């Protein structure tokens, strides 16, 4: 074109042709990828520096990223969506019922309004409580920013990034062995280089491992093709719902008998007995019978349909979420907040998790003399120490330099390279600066660059000597270039030569007894070359061994002071922990066994890994399933385990069958490798400030501190959740086994109700709207971690909960029987029973009300606690939420019943009844207080 | 000052078998003897003295001597006889002694006509008692003498008018489809004519006393007024006597202390009790109520509230409270 010749739809059209047929568009149309770059109007050595004021002028095509992907999510949306509930239809048709009868009644009509509350409390509360759960979500998961230092930055060319998935794409500039993984992109987990000319082009969507290149930015947003794939686009519920409609099917079986006997009993009484011949003018009082003994069947019913039970799940989950994203735990999906629970084992690393990666050196053998302790810098012979610093400075790279702890006093910052800093630390421990050397040593005769081979596992530096004495340094692991040594320094600055005799017992007793301490040893190592002539880079076979030995360092990790309570906390709660590290065995099960994990002197399994491979797997190189079952319940330790046989051990564990209960299992991993690691267990812990967005985008929950102690915070929440779902049903089911068989037995006998049918939705609205606001948000004790992990095989209604609710239940059923026959002479009223239609209240038909009311009011107290526990009053105070709904309840209920009336047919009760009232319901505590000294085991 | 008519009485338009009075009231100055002339109906010349006792005592006269000359006729037995015109005259003269004279004296014209007509006559249905039987009940009543062109005929009951019980109605039927004690009570069928009296005669329907309404039950703190009531219909209105509950048998109530008010009406009896002691006041009354028929009763109870109920409820929570918490600390 014009300005912009190269339009954003022309470099997406090269990139949908991919492969052999990019071919043609790499090498022509657009020249080289130099020329790519002219068009970008970039440069291949700089290209854009990032200028603020250059933007919209050189692509001006930047629209967005996509950030708020979708959000069609409005308040009266969520409204008519949690409406849709069959417990909510059912009180909607009820109220329709309800009101329909009423209108041809020839008061009244309350019944609809009331009812209508009963649905508007449950439809508000859910809704609003989902948006905001939802906004939560959008405003933690957005904070994940991995930098490549801004958020979104276009027209620029960048190195290799490797372990984060590329949000870019485009042809890399130049480059050699690219690779890159497109596993769950096309669904081919096999990985494929990048050719130079043959498919140079990179996509987003591809996790990165390893490579070598340098690639430019020409994505914007969902224009790019990954964008494009997708635009085209619990086991506690389902025993809750079994619970509630087999609740439902009972109230539905009771209203029928109730409302059956009621009409029968009213026609023979009328007819069998005083023989009235219909008349046409008494229809009316027939169909006033009648619609009243239905609206009694009706609110029966809606009584007993628990319409707060689908409440107090949302309410209790959404609360745990919240409080958690403040224990340094966040998560991402609402399953894994309730499975932590029962969670049986853990299986972690060592590294970033039980040791703070504090790494420093604490022994040194120097000299042919041990150092348990910090080396003084005169110990030693001045000279060995000086050739030692001189070594180590021209062994590290240069970009390491120590950059203070980023707040320092707060947060270390030991740069890139973990040991080095260890090293770095001993040159300062010795009084020798390393900066000094480190700037003194120029670029020299750089051979250096061995690259850090995978086999050697050596970092390697070979140059001169500002005298001009080439010689090759290295630093690697102390066993694997022990051997590949020909001299050794002594005390004296002399080079002892290293002899058999000197391989023998002497080595170990320096190096195996640190380990068992702790300590991972690394060795120094240098071989001399004459200074005339060169040696031969080439020659490379040569200058790898018989080198000499300067000195051997032993550097530690310490582990977190937190860790061992938390260890043991767990191990209380019947959680066992293994351990799986990939380093010396010797080193694993020294740190093991100062963590609390193994104790000496008990049959435990700790393996290398190869024989584990070894029993594992059969003769023809499969797995069976069988062999595996007699490994795992004994192991602890797994030392030198790639993370392939990770996956193969969580397998293992969690499809075995040897043992009655299901082993729920929860692996942490933060390496790039494992992957089917997380996904298949059960809940997956992901690093959050030391681990790879591979890892972390493929788990269920987050830590933000990296610390194991978190994971018992959210095994101590994921129990509460159960817990709280509890003890809300007892209360409400004590409160239907007293109010049903109330109507059914009072209606059999007096022909009507002793409770109307307002009072009775008053007392639904209690027990099913605001029992569950009360009752879910209930903030977790300490005491939760002392007992074992249920399992899927438990029924939700325990043993000491039917021993609550029948023990209650039978209290308030003798109290208000005994109140509804004789209570016209105890008080000294006038009796209210089998008063005609449209009779003023009476003051006997309140005092029961209130009674009930008061009674369930004190029993919800009653019901926080439901393990035997005998202080009801304990931490009641740590939750105003329920202190606020038992007072606002308490006080409506005296507003109600002095100034009720005519609507609610209480009539005004004077201060002698009110005492009564408030004794009773006192009463009810003593009674819970009694009911708890029976134990369960002999009923 | 001269004779000037203060209250001159209208011309009597009366009916046969009745009685009734003319007042004449004229200042005077001199007060003259105030006496009444009497003329034909057909001849107003005629000026025959009139004076009390005449025709067997079937008229009266009585005059007031004073500032005010004040004469007032009485007539009774209205026949064809009364008809004729009163004049009462004032005279100023102060020498009016001297009737040896002409008929030149001061003298005032104050003529009044009295005409009389035939008496009217109803015949009206016998008394029913209103039993409970469902039979309805047919009150009659006949004009069987009206001299004078009727305007109208209507039913009362107490003095109110039926609905719908006016008509022509020369002879007037009303009929109760289902008596009852409600509906019994001094009936009237009330005549109105054109230029004569109405005649209203009467028809009383008798029943048994009815207990309408009462208070079941009456509750109220000690040292406070009490009232009750007992409302009732029926007709003849019946007599009251309120009685108390007593070892198991009515007996009577006296004041004694005096504080029990009884306020008798038609229907209605209220008794009022001031300070009451929870001695002897509660217990159960009846108002009992007899008519000529038969007699009807209903009872209620009365209860006093001691000021010291809220202290036992009190003291029971308190021993809840201390119950509790020592088991709550001996847990520990
Ligand atoms: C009783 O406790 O509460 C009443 C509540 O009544 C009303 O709510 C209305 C009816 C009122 C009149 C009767 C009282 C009945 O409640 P339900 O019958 O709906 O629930 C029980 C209970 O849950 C058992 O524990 C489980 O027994 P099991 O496991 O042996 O079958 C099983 O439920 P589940 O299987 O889901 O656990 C059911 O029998
Ligand atoms: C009824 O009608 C008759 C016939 O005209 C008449 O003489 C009489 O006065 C009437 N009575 C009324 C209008 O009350
Ligand atoms: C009373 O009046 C009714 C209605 O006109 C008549 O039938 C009846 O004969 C009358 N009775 C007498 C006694 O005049
Ligand atoms: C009719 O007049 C007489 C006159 O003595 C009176 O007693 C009677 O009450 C009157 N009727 C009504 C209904 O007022
Ligand atoms: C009792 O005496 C009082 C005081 O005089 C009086 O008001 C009251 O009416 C008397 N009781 C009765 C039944 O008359
Ligand atoms: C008697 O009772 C009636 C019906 O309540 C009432 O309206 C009326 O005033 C009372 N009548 C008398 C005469 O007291
Ligand atoms: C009311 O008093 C009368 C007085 O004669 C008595 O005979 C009668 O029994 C009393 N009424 C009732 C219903 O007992
Ligand atoms: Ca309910």
């Amino acid at each position: 074109g014009g300005e912009f010749g190269c339009t954003m739809e022309e470099l997406r059209s090269l990139m949908e042709l991919r492969g052999t047929e990019a071919v043609v568009k790499i090498k022509e149309t657009y020249g080289d990828t130099e020329a790519i770059c002219r068009r970008l109007k970039t440069s291949p050595v700089e290209g854009l520096p990032g200028t603020a004021p250059d933007l919209e002028k050189r692509k001006q095509i930047f629209g967005q990223n996509f950030i708020p992907p979708k959000k069609p999510k409005t308040f009266l949306q969520l409204v008519w969506e949690a409406l849709q509930d069959v417990t909510l239809i059912i009180l909607e048709i009820a109220a329709i019922i309800s009101l329909g009868l009423s209108f041809y009644h020839p008061a009244g009509w309350i019944e609809g309004a009331a009812i209508l509350l009963s649905v508007i409390c449950v439809v508000l509360v859910t809704a609003f409580n989902d948006w905001s759960k939802e906004k939560q979500f959008r405003g933690l998961q957005s904070r994940i920013e991995q930098e490549p230092v801004a958020e979104i930055v276009v027209g620029d060319i960048a190195q290799i990034k490797y372990g984060d998935l590329l949000p870019a794409d485009g042809l890399f500039i130049q480059g050699n062995d690219l690779k890159i993984d497109e596993s769950s992109l096309t669904g081919e987990s096999d990985q494929v280089r990048k050719s130079v000319d043959k498919d140079p082009m990179l996509l987003s969507g591809t996790h990165v491992m390893e490579g070598s290149g340098r690639m430019v930015v020409t994505a914007v947003g969902v224009n790019s093709q990954t964008g494009i794939i997708f635009t085209l686009l619990s086991v506690l519920q389902g025993k809750l719902t079994k619970l509630a409609v087999q609740i439902g099917k009972a109230g539905l079986v009771m209203s029928a008998i109730t409302v059956i006997i009621l009409v029968l009993y009213f026609t023979v009484d009328t007819f069998v007995v005083n023989k009235k011949p219909w008349l046409t003018e008494c229809t009316p009082v027939y169909v006033q019978y009648f619609v009243k003994f239905f609206i009694i069947g009706v609110t029966v019913l809606v009584v007993a349909v628990p319409e707060g039970l689908p409440l107090a799940v949302t309410i209790s989950l959404a609360y745990s979420v919240k409080k958690m994203m403040k224990d340094n735990n966040l998560v991402r999906h609402l399953d894994a907040c309730e499975t932590m629970g029962n969670a049986t084992a853990i299986c972690s690393d060592k590294t970033g998790t039980l040791t703070t990666n504090r790494m420093t050196v604490v022994q040194a053998y120097v000299g042919d003399v041990h150092y348990k302790e910090i080396p003084d810098p005169s110990s030693i012979n001045a000279k060995t120490l000086e050739l030692l610093v001189n070594a180590i400075a021209i062994n590290s790279a240069y970009t390491t330099k120590i950059l203070p702890p980023e707040k320092e006093g707060a947060l270390p910052r030991q740069v890139g390279n973990k040991t080095e800093c260890g090293l770095l630390g001993f040159v300062l421990d010795l009084r020798q600066d390393y900066e000094p050397v480190r700037s003194q040593m120029p670029e020299e005769k750089l051979y250096k660059v061995y690259t850090f081979n995978s086999v050697r596992k050596s970092m390697s530096t070979v140059i001169k000597m500002p005298d001009e004495s080439f010689r090759m340094y290295s630093k690697g692991a102390s066993e694997i270039v022990l051997k590949k040594c020909c001299k050794i320094l002594s005390g004296a600055g002399e080079a002892r030569v290293f002899r058999p005799r000197d391989r023998d017992e002497m080595v170990k007793k320096v190096i195996e007894p640190m380990a068992c301490d702790g300590l991972r040893t690394i060795c120094v190592a240098y071989r001399d070359f004459p200074s005339s002539p060169e040696p031969d880079w080439d020659n490379e076979n040569d200058i790898l061994n018989e080198l000499t030995c300067i000195c051997v360092v032993g550097i530690e990790d310490p582990v977190r002071p937190e860790v061992p309570e938390a260890i043991r906390k767990c191990q209380r709660a019947g959680i066992t922990v293994r351990m799986v590290t990939g380093d010396n065995i010797n080193t694993a099960r020294a740190i093991a066994i100062k963590c609390g994990i193994i104790h000496p002197g008990e049959d435990f399994l700790c393996l290398e890994g190869k024989e584990f491979n070894r029993r594992i797997r059969n003769e023809k190189g499969e797995i069976e399933q069988e062999r595996i079952d007699k490994i795992w319940p004994k192991l602890r330790v797994l030392a030198r385990s790639s993370p392939t046989d990770k996956h193969t051990l969580v397998k293992g564990i969690i499809d075995s069958t040897h043992t009655e209960q299901r082993q729920v299992v929860a692996v942490t991993g933060d390496g790039t490798n494992d992957g089917p690691a997380l996904k298949k267990a059960d809940v997956g812990f992901a690093m959050g400030i030391a681990g790879t967005d591979v890892a972390k985008e493929a788990s269920d929950i987050i830590l933000t501190d990296d610390n194991f102690s978190s994971i018992v915070k959210a095994v101590m929440w994921g129990r509460n959740v159960y817990d709280s779902i509890s003890k809300f049903l007892q209360f409400q089911l004590t409160v239907n086994v007293v109010a049903v068989i109330v109507a059914f037995t009072g209606a059999c006998i007096t022909q009507d109700s002793p409770l109307k049918a307002v009072q009775m939705l008053w007392v639904n609205l209690i027990m099913d709207t605001f029992a569950s606001l009360a009752l879910a948000t209930e903030p977790p004790t300490e005491t939760l971690l002392l007992r074992k992990p249920y399992g899927r095989n438990k029924p939700l209604i325990s043993r000491t909960m039917m021993k609550n609710i029948l023990g209650h239940a039978v209290y308030q059923l003798t109290l208000i029987f005994t109140l509804l026959f004789v209570g016209e002479k105890m008080f000294q009223i006038d009796s209210g029973r089998n008063a005609p239609l449209h009779s003023p209240p009476s003051e006997h038909y309140t005092i029961i009300f209130n009674t009930f009311v008061m009674m369930q009011l004190f029993n919800e107290i009653n019901a926080r606690k439901i393990h035997g526990e005998r202080n009801v009053f304990d931490g009641i105070f740590r939750n105003p939420i329920f202190c606020t709904i038992v007072l606002g309840t308490f006080a409506i209920q005296i507003v109600i019943v002095q100034f009720g009336g005519k609507p609610f047919s209480c009539s005004p009760l004077q201060l002698d009844q009110w005492m009564w009232c408030i004794f009773i319901g006192l009463g009810e505590l003593v009674w819970g207080q009694v009911i708890a000294t029976i134990p369960t085991s002999r009923l | 000052q001269n004779a000037g008519f203060v209250k001159s009485p209208m011309s009597e338009t009366k009916l046969t078998g009745d009685a009734f009075e003319l007042y004449c009231d004229v200042v005077g100055s001199p007060t003259p003897e105030i006496q009444w002339w009497y003329a034909e109906v057909n001849r107003a010349e005629s000026f025959r003295q009139l004076w009390d006792g005449a025709r067997k005592r079937r008229v009266t006269v009585n005059t007031a001597y004073g500032s005010n000359g004040v004469s007032v006729l009485r007539i009774t037995r209205l026949t064809l006889e009364d008809s004729g015109t009163y004049e009462c005259r004032a005279s100023n003269d102060p020498k009016r002694n001297d009737l040896r004279q002409n008929p030149s004296i001061t003298w005032i014209r104050a003529q009044a006509t009295i005409s009389v007509l035939q008496k009217p006559r109803i015949v009206t249905s016998e008394e029913v008692i209103i039993r409970e039987s469902l039979l309805p009940v047919t009150l009659q009543c006949n004009l069987t003498s009206s001299s004078h062109t009727l305007m109208y005929s209507y039913w009362t009951r107490n003095g109110v008018e039926l609905t719908a019980t006016r008509k022509n109605a020369s002879n007037m039927e009303y009929r109760i489809n289902k008596p009852r004690a409600e509906d019994s009570g001094e009936y009237h069928c009330v005549y109105h004519f054109v230029s004569a009296p109405k005649a209203n005669a009467t028809i009383e329907v008798k029943a048994a006393p009815d207990i309408t309404g009462h208070k079941r039950s009456e509750n109220k703190n000690e040292g406070q007024d009490a009232m009750m009531y007992c409302k009732s219909v029926g007709y003849p209105h019946p007599e009251w006597i309120w009685r108390k509950k007593e070892n198991g048998v009515f007996e009577e109530i006296s004041n004694s202390s005096g504080r029990f008010f009884i306020t008798n009406k038609e229907n209605y009896t209220e008794l009022s009790i001031v300070n009451l002691q929870i001695t002897e006041d509660p217990g159960e009354y009846e108002c009992n109520a007899t008519n000529s028929i038969g007699s009807a009763s209903v009872s209620t109870v009365l209860r006093v509230r001691s000021h010291l109920a809220p202290l036992w409820p009190f003291l029971g929570i308190l021993a809840e409270i201390i119950i509790l918490v020592v088991i709550i600390v001996v847990y520990e």
